[PDB]
């Protein structure tokens, strides 16, 4: 099953709608970057140790180049991540709203007048 | 000659910081939950003359 | 006084075709070290 | 093979296999799946010897079966609905066939037995094509034509392959082989949850694919296609060692390495159906995998298995060709699991 | 050859008193064996054990202890000052519970 | 740049560069015979480039400095207690076969590579083609078991495969006595313990093996004692061959495209050196191994890749 | 020391240094600009300032 | 999956062959060209789901 | 809680940056450290628990847990470093990397408010501990004992990730507080059924529960020093723990879906003793003692009363220091005659004495001599099985009386009696062991002198 | 449908059954392929005929182009198997197992 392929409006290969622009943008000390700068910074450290060089030292430019491409990358992923979240969020509550029989708010009862089995323990 | 030292003994700085570090998170993340701060029915309370929380 | 580790006999189980062989595959041989099989004379 | 030509082959393929998925006719469907079998069958044969022409042929043979009953099931099709466009399948019977024909291709379990031959007889490089970008094609479809599925064929065909993938990689000292078999469990992996959530089969499918990339590239990076041959890349390189037994681990499936994301996501799309019973038995029997793997664990990289002398030679030598996505891919297939909610983008 | 491979012989075990016959058993550098003890001893049981167990002594009543002993004593003077039983069988005022209409 | 298929691509074509005296040349014959100086008499008439016969050491010399390592890093035989203890119970005798044959190979790829990426000619003291009459002359003495014959045959089918067989064999011919005498003359005490039918063995390994198989890829250029030292002559002999008859003729732009991509990668020229089969002779158990290769790692320039050693005076590494 | 050439010579290849410097800069500059753009017109959309 | 290039582009590479009331050459007509033409009117945008029934 | 995990994560690369010669002094010294700090988390409430954030918590009975990992990680540097001597460097580094690993695993799994984080950490600590195991064991069957100690855990544990998916598509939710407060109760059905087993199994066999045991004596036998030490002091309190946060979505299945997991905690239990007094090799015999104390607290936290979960708290924390003393009072003499056979060196009092005290001193806690916390949570969950049916005493009886025979056996056989006549290479006792058995023993001592630390949020 | 439609499909039916069922020849099994694209063919343009769909009259020719492609690259492989063992027997291609 496709949830959202068939939503209306939809661009086909757009990556990131107009109405996007609306949401507000991941900061750039967002965990989930700082996450992807260390993968970055990983991947860099792996080809130090595959490539049979000092892995901490060998190739600062590499590094720099690694870490910079993760986070670039990530900051775009985020913002189509929380796009999409908040999409199923508007047609949720769009949906719940244009069909109140489907989703009635019923009588509230308090503790005092609700029989719960007790079951001791023995 | 401090330069030999430091460059021996740097890695007994960054478990301190990582205590520093995450005290101040740990606050940070205090920070993010204060939707109920002075608002309890047990602890609610009225503001002294200066103060401006509860607590932080 | 050392650590054990494995040798020859230990090495030669994964040595084979197949694992846990059986009467009609300990007949199956690995195959050659290039995958080079040695060309018959099927002369015409 | 001339570069020139071998270039022109690979674009073939990847053509073909981006006409199957931009495509709105079904004619137009069966044209790429043709042109990428043309142009796959001479990369499976680059080093001509026996081996390579025998799996080129059994390959040939049977994607050539697969896309007849393609074709009679589009045209069964179109015989009940003056339809071309790819869509809900108005016919029962075509569906079966088109369903048969996928899974054909696909190499699902019980049209499985062409996958371990054909990767055992062809190269490093033509197994990683063969088992990494020939899914994409029949996996598109397949997702596009997931609604008008019948569940109880595609599942039974899902759960086979896991259990077949298991059991066939229990009794492997090949590592080719060893590859095949894990490929069609996680093609049971990914048709199982089809019906519910392609999403999901999008995910595994680009997790599956990482890793065994990863895999692959490990495995022509230390010349090694046996278990023993394996055995000696510790006295060589043992960081190659290393960095294969993590991706082993999370190709078994563990926590908190990322070949655990996919199935956990897919258990929890399967539970938000009824479908209990299902998943219990999918991971129960991927526990099987996870066995194999840690043998191939035991032999390469936690025990150190004894060396030849003309090893020493090696030792003074560097590797000349140097794969420059190696680095990210490994780190791609161990360390993704808490980014797991970026998921949501692929929808 | 007889021999299955070409192998090292096991080594005997080396005793760490034969070269520092005062050794502390923690590094056969003497001086990195000397400091290792002393942070050993220093960081374990001068730091940790003493000033922990002085520190968990004196945590302060954040379990309401003696805060409760005293609601007690009040409740306790006030019900036996007024006769009234000193607790009740129920913890909840049954006005503001509201039984089943019936039990037929 | 790198070789490879982009140099393929455009432009870079290795037949044009073969100016009619490429001709891979070798120079066999048998023990204490002068086809060294022969060899080096031909290299300087002909302008062609000289390699010495390869060494247990012959890998030392083309990676890091060209100084050989110790015996216990590289090699792990000896010549000397071959000729002492040609029978001792330690497996010498075979594990210096091995690695002479994977030196052999290692040489012939190098001078390959140099043929075809400069056009200039080689010349060969031996090769992988002839090592294995020191093999033949090994198991007749009883020095190996036939079980180290079986492994050798193994290697070289997997391996000698996969390149060109010389242009022109040249051989020395001495006889057993002459070569016993010159022996004696040398003085080193190791070779006077050589029985006359080691030498015998050899010749005849030679004379009925070699040179029948080798004369029909191409003509065979034989030589006595006395006619050797004028290399003149010799040259000129060579100089005068009609070599279109062998697998050399047959090479196009793409089997040298393939051949120049095998001949470089000295790994993949020694993958198969390597396989897993477990002759006690040549294998060694997981902890002298990795004894040996911890030992190898703190040599002074080779814990990391060439350019990346600071030991070693490299500097600006944290560009490279 | 080496025998051989050992193309990676001493002194780093300039040319692939400057242009990885390079890229990383300017896809920092890039990444800058596009989070304060992003920002301004999240704040006009919004209406917050 | 489906990658709408031709959406995305506007470039018709094979719909003109999908159905058979698509502009067929000389305006010759299908045998059910009034029947195909009233199906798909009828579900025009409304999605498979709701079209099916 | 940051502020505890964060100088963790720090440990790893200021281990991977020390010097060759430093790295065991710099994780000691980091790690004693961090454990001070870590001693903070005691000051608990006696309502709710201290709720840092959305994903971390801290109950009263987390705390001393989480305070007993980070006392156990220098120990087992410290008890490492002995037969890590002729390691590489780098080789070295990896195993301080993989103790390092495993104790953040373990710390934020003892803290996860959320079931599935739980599960994903709890699942996370395998892999440490199976590469310690299968890398650095001594013998051929390390192998084996590792993939005993893997499908074992993971048979249990995968139904449990099911289960886990399932109730969050009925409640919505699987944090811990919410699961607490909307507790409902589970009716008498087969789904209900096998919903309770899928979310007990997997404790059940962490414990473990007898016949489901077979895994331990192979992983705690083959393993290296500090892999016992953190598999039977830290790794084996995850089910008990586990068990005791689940069950509060059980009720009232529990009360006759525990009957065949009491019939065997209580005769498994005896059984266990029994198999102690027949044993040759000397860490077989703690690890079935393991396994009896184990067999205890599943009793305790199946009758589900205050008295025994204060019981089952007590007796986790009292084991795990006292069965972590025995594995490294048995690996001193393994280290000393590289052998494991009980009866091969004899009469060591004569030679060792102040090792010989040692010795007494663990013997007589692992015997629950009063007033220790052994004896404490024993006789807590004693009385509560006396209520909860007054023939439990028989078979509890018979078990204290096993326990200390076996115990006082062990003793026997070690220390008294006459000195192996051929065994000449004893060397006298270095400061790093007699340290070693001093930092097990002394806190022991200091938790009786103010038990209410480890009873528990009961 | 017609009857025509019926033996027409029986006949792909008969012609798969034929390809899937091997006795010794792989040309004999390259004839049941090629005589499976053939009822393809005239199923299809029955098909297009019957509807008056004159747009899909093009679509049987594109089919028998890739037929011969598929025909071709066949024969290519039976060459090449020959020359491995003197016949095209497929009891020669077991060099690879399961
Ligand atoms: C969860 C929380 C967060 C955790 C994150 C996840 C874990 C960490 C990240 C993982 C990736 C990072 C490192 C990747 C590259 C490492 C590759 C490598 O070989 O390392 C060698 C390298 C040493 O090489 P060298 O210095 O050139 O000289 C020594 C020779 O090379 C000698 O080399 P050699 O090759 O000759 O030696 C041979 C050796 C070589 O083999 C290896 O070294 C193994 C390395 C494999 C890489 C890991 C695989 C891919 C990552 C997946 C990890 C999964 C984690 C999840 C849990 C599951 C565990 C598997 O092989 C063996 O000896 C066989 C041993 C068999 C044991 C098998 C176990 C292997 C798997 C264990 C992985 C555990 C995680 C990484 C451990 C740390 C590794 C450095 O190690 C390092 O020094 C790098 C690590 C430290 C750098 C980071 C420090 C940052 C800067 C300091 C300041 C900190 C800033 C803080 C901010 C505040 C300001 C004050
Ligand atoms: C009860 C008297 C109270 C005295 C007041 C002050 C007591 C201060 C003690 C402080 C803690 C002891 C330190 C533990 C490590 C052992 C020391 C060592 O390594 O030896 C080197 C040291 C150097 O001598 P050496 O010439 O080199 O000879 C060494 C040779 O290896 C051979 O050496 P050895 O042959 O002389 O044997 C060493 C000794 C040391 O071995 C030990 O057994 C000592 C460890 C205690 C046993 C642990 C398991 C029992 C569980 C109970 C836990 C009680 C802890 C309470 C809180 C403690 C706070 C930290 O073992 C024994 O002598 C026989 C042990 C049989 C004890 C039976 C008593 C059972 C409980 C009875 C009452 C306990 C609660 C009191 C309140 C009750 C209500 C009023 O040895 C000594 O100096 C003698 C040790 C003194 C014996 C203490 C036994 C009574 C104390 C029990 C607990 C203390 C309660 C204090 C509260 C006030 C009452
Ligand atoms: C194991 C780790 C997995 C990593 C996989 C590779 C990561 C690197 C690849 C980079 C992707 C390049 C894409 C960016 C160019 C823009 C292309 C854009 O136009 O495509 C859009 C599509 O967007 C892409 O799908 C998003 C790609 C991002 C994938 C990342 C999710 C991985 C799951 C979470 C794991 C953590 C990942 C960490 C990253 C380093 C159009 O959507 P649409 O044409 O309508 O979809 C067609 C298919 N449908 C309709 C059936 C759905
Ligand atoms: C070698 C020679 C040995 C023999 C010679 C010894 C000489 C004499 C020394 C022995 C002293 C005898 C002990 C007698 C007890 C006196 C001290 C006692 O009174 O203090 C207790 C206090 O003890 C501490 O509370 C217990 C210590 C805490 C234990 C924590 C250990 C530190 C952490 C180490 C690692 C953790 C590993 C275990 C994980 C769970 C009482 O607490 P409390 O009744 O309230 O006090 C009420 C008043 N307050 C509250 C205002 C203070
Ligand atoms: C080696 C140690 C491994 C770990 C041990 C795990 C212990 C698991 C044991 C499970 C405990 C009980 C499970 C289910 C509770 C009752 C079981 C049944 O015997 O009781 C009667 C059930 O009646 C009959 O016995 C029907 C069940 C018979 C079929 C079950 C197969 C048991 C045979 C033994 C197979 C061994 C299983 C373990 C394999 C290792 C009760 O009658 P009834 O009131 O109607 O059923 C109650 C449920 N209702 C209300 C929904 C209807
Ligand atoms: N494949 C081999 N096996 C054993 N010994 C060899 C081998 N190749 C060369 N040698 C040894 O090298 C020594 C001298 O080599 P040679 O080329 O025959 O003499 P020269 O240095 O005068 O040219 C001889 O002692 C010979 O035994
Ligand atoms: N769960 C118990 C723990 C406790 C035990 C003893 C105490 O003194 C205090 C607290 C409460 O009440």
């Amino acid at each position: 099953m496709t949830m959202m392929s068939g939503r209306p409006g939809r661009v086909p290969l757009q990556f990131l709608p107009n109405e996007a622009r609306s949401l507000p943008p991941p900061k750039l000390t967002d965990p989930r970057l700082v996450y992807m700068g260390f993968l970055g910074y990983c991947s860099g450290l792996i080809d130090n140790a595959i490539r049979r060089r000092p892995v901490v030292s060998a190739g600062l430019h590499r590094q720099l180049l690694y870490v910079t491409s993760f986070v670039f990358f990530g900051y775009y992923l985020l913002k189509r991540q929380d796009y999409m979240y908040a999409l199923r969020d508007h047609d949720m509550f769009a949906y719940v709203k244009s069909h109140p029989e489907d989703f009635p708010e019923k009588d509230k009862k308090t503790y005092g007048e609700i029989l719960e089995e007790f079951h001791p323990v023995r | 000659n401090v330069l030999q030292i430091v460059r021996d003994h740097w890695v007994h700085i960054l478990v301190p910081v990582g205590f520093v570090f995450g005290c101040y998170l740990d606050r940070r993340s205090d920070e993010k939950l204060t939707a109920f701060r002075n608002k309890s029915l047990l602890f609610k309370r009225e503001l002294r003359p200066n103060e401006e929380v509860t607590w932080k | 006084a050392r650590q054990w580790q494995p040798d020859v006999e230990w090495a030669e189980q994964f040595g084979g075709a197949v694992m846990y062989p059986t009467k009609e595959t300990a007949h199956w041989k690995p195959p050659p070290w290039n995958d080079v099989d040695p060309p018959k004379d099927t002369l015409v | 093979m001339n570069p020139i030509i071998y270039t022109t082959l690979i674009m073939t393929v990847m053509s073909g296999t981006m006409l199957v998925m931009i495509s709105s006719h079904w004619l137009l469907i069966w044209i790429g799946f043709e042109m990428n079998l043309l142009a796959m069958i001479p990369v499976l044969m680059k080093n001509f010897n026996p081996r390579a022409t025998e799996a080129a042929t059994k390959y040939f043979l049977t994607q050539a079966t697969a896309s007849m009953m393609l074709m009679m099931a589009i045209i069964i099709n179109l015989l009940y609905s003056g339809q071309w466009t790819i869509t809900k399948m108005f016919n029962p019977v075509a569906m079966t066939m088109m369903t048969m024909a996928l899974a054909m291709k696909l190499g699902l379990s019980p049209f499985h037995f062409w996958v371990p031959e054909v990767t055992q007889g062809i190269s490093l490089q033509a197994g990683l094509l063969l088992l990494t970008w020939q899914k994409l094609a029949p996996l598109s479809v397949l997702c596009q034509i997931s609604q008008s599925i019948n569940p109880n064929l595609m599942l039974t065909m899902a759960m086979l392959s896991i259990l077949i993938g298991g059991w066939g990689g229990l009794n492997q000292t090949q590592l080719r082989k060893i590859m095949a078999y894990s490929s069609i469990a996680h093609m049971g992996w990914m048709t199982a949850v089809l019906p519910y959530n392609t999403t999901m089969t999008i995910l595994n499918l680009l997790i599956y694919i990482t890793m065994t990339l990863a895999m692959f590239m490990l495995l022509i990076h230390s010349s090694a296609t046996t278990t023993l041959s394996l055995s000696h890349t510790w006295n060589k390189m043992p960081v190659i060692t290393s960095l294969m037994m993590v991706t082993l681990l999370s190709m078994g499936g563990l926590p908190p390495l990322s070949g655990f994301m996919p199935k956990w996501m897919i258990i929890q799309e399967m539970t938000k159906n009824e479908s209990i019973i299902m998943p219990t038995l999918m991971a129960m029997t991927a526990l099987l995998n996870l066995y194999f793997y840690m043998r191939l664990a035991y032999s390469s990289s936690l025990t150190m298995f004894p060396s030849t002398n003309n090893m020493k030679m090696k030792w003074q030598f560097e590797h000349t060709k140097q794969m420059k996505l190696l680095p990210t891919m490994i780190v791609l297939s161990t360390l993704v699991l808490p980014m797991t909610p970026a998921l949501s983008s692929l929808n | 050859p007889t021999i299955r491979l070409q192998e090292d012989p096991d080594p005997e075990d080396e005793n760490l008193y034969e070269k520092n016959p005062d050794s502390h058993g923690y590094d056969k550098d003497p001086i990195v064996d000397l400091w290792n003890m002393r942070v050993v001893f220093f960081f374990g049981f001068s730091i940790v054990l003493v000033l922990g167990s002085t520190f968990v002594a004196y945590l302060p009543d954040y379990r309401m202890q003696e805060w409760a002993r005293r609601e007690a004593e009040r409740l306790v003077k006030y019900r036996e000052a007024n006769g009234l039983p000193l607790m009740e069988s129920n913890c909840f005022d049954p006005n503001k519970i509201q039984l089943p209409e019936d039990e037929d | 740049l790198q070789y490879g298929p982009l140099a393929f691509v455009l432009g870079e074509r290795t037949t044009r560069k073969l100016t009619e005296t490429s001709k891979v040349i070798t120079v066999d014959g048998n023990i204490c015979s002068g086809k060294g100086r022969l060899a080096r008499e031909i290299a300087e008439k002909l302008g062609l480039r000289h390699f010495p016969e390869a060494g247990i050491h012959y890998a030392d010399s083309t990676t890091g400095d060209g100084k050989p390592l110790d015996v216990q890093l590289s090699g792990n035989c000896s010549l000397e207690k071959f000729y002492d203890d040609p029978k001792s119970n330690d497996g010498n005798s075979y594990r210096l076969q091995s690695w002479l044959y994977a030196s052999r190979l290692l040489q012939y790829a190098d001078a390959l590579e140099h043929l075809l990426s400069t056009g200039q000619g080689v010349v060969l003291e031996r090769s992988i083609y002839s090592d294995f009459v020191f093999l033949e002359a090994m198991y007749r003495q009883g020095f190996i078991r036939k079980q180290c014959v079986e492994h050798y045959n193994e290697v070289k089918k997997v391996t000698a495969c996969e390149y060109l067989p010389p242009h022109v064999v040249v051989y020395v011919d001495v006889p057993v006595p002459e070569i016993q005498s010159r022996i004696q003359k040398k003085g080193n005490p190791h070779e006077m313990k050589i029985t006359a039918a080691y030498l015998q063995d050899i010749e005849n390994a030679y004379k009925k093996t070699f040179l029948p198989e080798m004369s029909e890829k191409c003509e065979v250029l034989q030589y006595s004692a006395r006619e050797a030292e004028d290399a003149e002559k010799v040259v000129e002999d060579i100089e005068y061959l009609k070599c279109d008859k062998g697998p050399w003729p047959d090479q196009d732009d793409r089997t040298f495209h393939r051949l120049r991509m095998l001949v470089q990668n000295k790994l993949e020229v020694l993958n198969y050196t390597t396989i897993p089969v477990y002759l006690p002779e040549i294998t060694i158990g997981a902890h002298q191994s990795d004894r040996v290769f911890q030992k190898f790692t703190e040599l002074p320039g080779r814990k990391y890749s060439p350019g990346y050693n600071e030991d070693v005076g490299d500097k600006w590494i944290w560009l490279k | 020391k080496f025998y051989i050439r050992e193309p990676p010579h001493g002194s780093p290849d300039w040319l692939k240094v400057g242009l990885t410097l390079g890229t990383s800069v300017f896809l920092w500059i890039y990444l800058i600009k596009q989070h304060k753009e992003d920002v301004l017109e999240y704040k006009r959309r919004n209406g917050l300032e | 999956p489906f990658f709408d290039v031709q959406k995305r582009l506007g470039l018709d590479l094979d719909r003109w062959m999908t159905i058979q009331s698509a502009e067929q050459p000389h305006k010759i007509p299908g045998r059910c060209h009034a029947f195909e033409k009233e199906w798909i009117e009828c579900a025009h945008g409304i999605g498979g789901i709701r079209a099916e029934k | 809680m940051l502020k505890i995990i964060i100088p963790t994560t720090m440990l790893l690369p200021m281990t991977w940056m020390s010097k060759h010669n430093m790295i065991w002094i710099n994780a000691t010294v980091h790690s004693l450290l961090i454990s001070l700090i870590s001693l903070s988390l005691l000051n608990q409430l006696g309502e709710n628990s201290l709720n840092f954030s959305l994903t971390f918590f801290s109950d009263s009975l987390s705390a001393p847990l989480l305070v007993l990992t980070t006392w156990l990680l220098p120990l087992m540097l410290m008890a490492s470093q002995s037969h890590l001597s002729k390691e590489t460097t780098t080789r070295k580094k990896l195993y301080i990397t993989m103790l390092i690993l495993l104790q953040l695993f373990l710390i934020m799994t003892f803290t996860a408010t959320e079931l599935i984080l739980f599960y994903i950490l709890f699942e996370a600590t395998l892999v440490p501990t199976l590469i310690i195991i299968t890398r650095w064991g001594n013998q051929t069957e390390r192998l084996n004992a590792g993939l005993y100690f893997l499908f074992y855990t993971l048979a249990g544990s995968l139904p449990l990730l099911v289960a886990l998916v399932y109730i969050q598509n009925t409640t919505g939710s699987l944090n811990f507080l919410i699961i607490h407060y909307w507790s409902h109760p589970l009716s008498n059905s087969w789904s209900n059924i096998f919903m309770w087993l899928a979310c007990i199994m997997a404790f059940m066999v962490k414990m473990p529960l007898y016949g489901l045991h077979l895994w331990l004596p192979k992983a705690h036998v083959e393993a290296p020093i500090a892999g016992s030490m953190v598999l039977a002091a830290v790794l084996l309190k995850l089910g008990g723990y586990g068990m005791m946060r689940i069950t509060t979505i059980l009720n009232p299945l529990t009360n006759y879906m525990a009957y065949p997991f009491l019939m065997l905690s209580m005769w498994g239990m005896i059984m266990t003793s029994s198999i102690c007094l027949r044993q040759t090799d000397l860490k077989s015999l703690i690890a079935y003692s393991s396994v009896s104390h184990m067999a205890l607290v599943i009793v305790a936290i199946m009758i589900q009363t205050p008295w025994s979960f204060m019981g089952a708290t007590a007796l986790m924390i009292a084991h795990g220091l006292t069965s972590s003393m025995l594995f490294c009072l048995a690996n001193t003499n393994y280290e000393r005659v590289h052998s494991r056979t009980m009866i091969l060196a004899r009469g060591l009092q004569t030679l060792l004495p102040l090792m010989a005290t040692w010795w007494l001193v663990a013997s007589l806690t692992n015997l629950a001599l009063p007033p220790s916390i052994n004896l404490i949570g024993e006789l807590f969950i004693i009385t509560a099985s006396f209520s909860w049916s007054n023939i439990t005493i028989i078979l509890m009886g018979m078990n204290m009386m096993i326990t200390a025979l076996y115990s006082l056996y062990m003793l026997i056989t070690t220390q008294r009696g006459k000195y192996t006549h051929h065994i000449n290479n004893i060397k006298p006792s270095f400061t790093r062991e007699n340290a070693l058995m001093a930092l097990h023993i002394l806190p022991l001592l200091l938790l009786t002198l103010n038990p209410k630390m480890i009873l528990g949020p009961l | 449908m017609p009857l025509v439609y019926m033996n027409i499909i029986m006949a792909f039916a008969i012609a798969l059954a034929g390809l899937l069922m091997y006795r010794s020849h792989l040309m004999s099994s390259l004839l049941c392929l090629e005589g499976m694209m053939l009822s393809l063919f005239i199923m299809s343009t029955l098909i297009i005929l019957n509807t008056h769909f004159t747009l899909a009259n093009m679509m049987p020719i594109i089919l028998l182009v890739f037929a011969a492609c598929e025909a071709a690259l066949g024969l290519s492989l039976l060459v090449m198997v020959s020359n491995t063992y003197g016949t095209d027997y497929v009891q020669n291609l077991n060099l690879l197992q399961c």
